[PDB]
């Protein structure tokens, strides 16, 4: 919203970001599969469908506008001009917040409460993107024997658990080949 | 907590290093990828078991 | 009134009644929609969704009621979330 308001160039959308630790060990520099949790989901779903979420939000918004009308009617019963101005500002801000929370639940945070929807899968599905739409994987790619093995393993296993189509590998960018490793 | 605090203050076992993770290397990744995976008691230790990972009972 | 908890409480009360109406409608629709397995999964979904609507309502009216009220400060509203004044 702010980027649109100021008219800055929106270079991309940070759909997901997460951090993780591996396990018991005695090797600090050793990488591990801890970030595999970003693709965790239960398999043992209309929430993944956006038309369902959209109609949910639609009638939630109509409930919100009914609430706004009721609140304004009550304020009519309740420096009369200053009081009315302040309370109308409050009703508008509160209806806007109810709308924003509805949009957050049904378009942004619909998957935070669904084990069947992984963080990565739901972050993509917030924009109607399936796992197959992840085309490029910017790998850490440190040219280290353990790192490039473990990292490829976790990316492959997370892509496989997320139900990625067979024959649809993510392209691997290994920018450290050129830029070195800071 | 009272039991543990006193046992360990006197036996100097306040910090007990975990030798092993609650999941084995074989079950590590299914545990990572199952949000409903939770440890259970086995051999007097809280560990992950294959039955409790991706289980319909948890869901 | 946003600093008053009785107002926020009644707001949340009728929001919860709207949520339970929504839950009943969703269950009725699921009735129209492995039939046992499908019903189990979709009932779990409806319960989780109603629970999240309740949680979001409680978050808006008891936890984050002050996040977008300029007249309520972060400190003042963090205290008022528990009916505590600055004093």
């Amino acid at each position: 919203d702010l980027a649109l308001k100021m008219g800055v160039p929106i270079h991309a959308v940070l759909a997901m970001t997460a951090t993780a630790t591996d396990k018991i060990g005695r090797s600090v520099p050793a990488p591990g599969k801890g970030i595999l949790t970003t693709a965790r989901e239960h398999h043992g779903s209309p929430l993944l469908n956006i038309k369902y979420r959209k109609r949910q939000l639609n009638k939630r918004l109509e409930q919100i506008k009914s609430w706004e009308e009721t609140e304004l009617s009550y304020l009519q019963e309740e420096s009369m001009h200053e009081f009315l101005k302040e309370r109308t500002e409050e009703v508008y801000r509160e209806s806007k917040r109810q709308v924003s929370d509805a949009k957050k639940q049904w378009g942004n945070s619909f998957y935070k409460s669904d084990p069947r929807i992984a963080p990565l899968r739901g972050a993509l599905a917030a924009f109607n993107l399936t796992i197959d739409d992840i085309g490029v994987a910017s790998f850490h790619g440190t040219s280290t024997v353990a790192n490039d093995k473990n990292e490829s393993a976790t990316i492959n296993n997370m892509m496989k658990h997320l139900g990625r189509s067979e024959g649809n590998p993510v392209f691997g960018v290994f920018q450290k080949y050129l830029t070195g490793h800071p | 907590t009272y039991r543990y605090m006193h046992n360990a203050i006197t036996r100097n076992t306040m910090f007990v290093a975990k030798d092993k993770a609650p999941y084995s290397d074989e079950l590590e990744q299914p545990v990572y990828l199952d949000p409903l995976a939770r440890v259970e008691e086995n051999k007097k230790k809280l560990v992950f078991s294959d039955k409790t990972i991706q289980s319909n009972q948890s869901y």
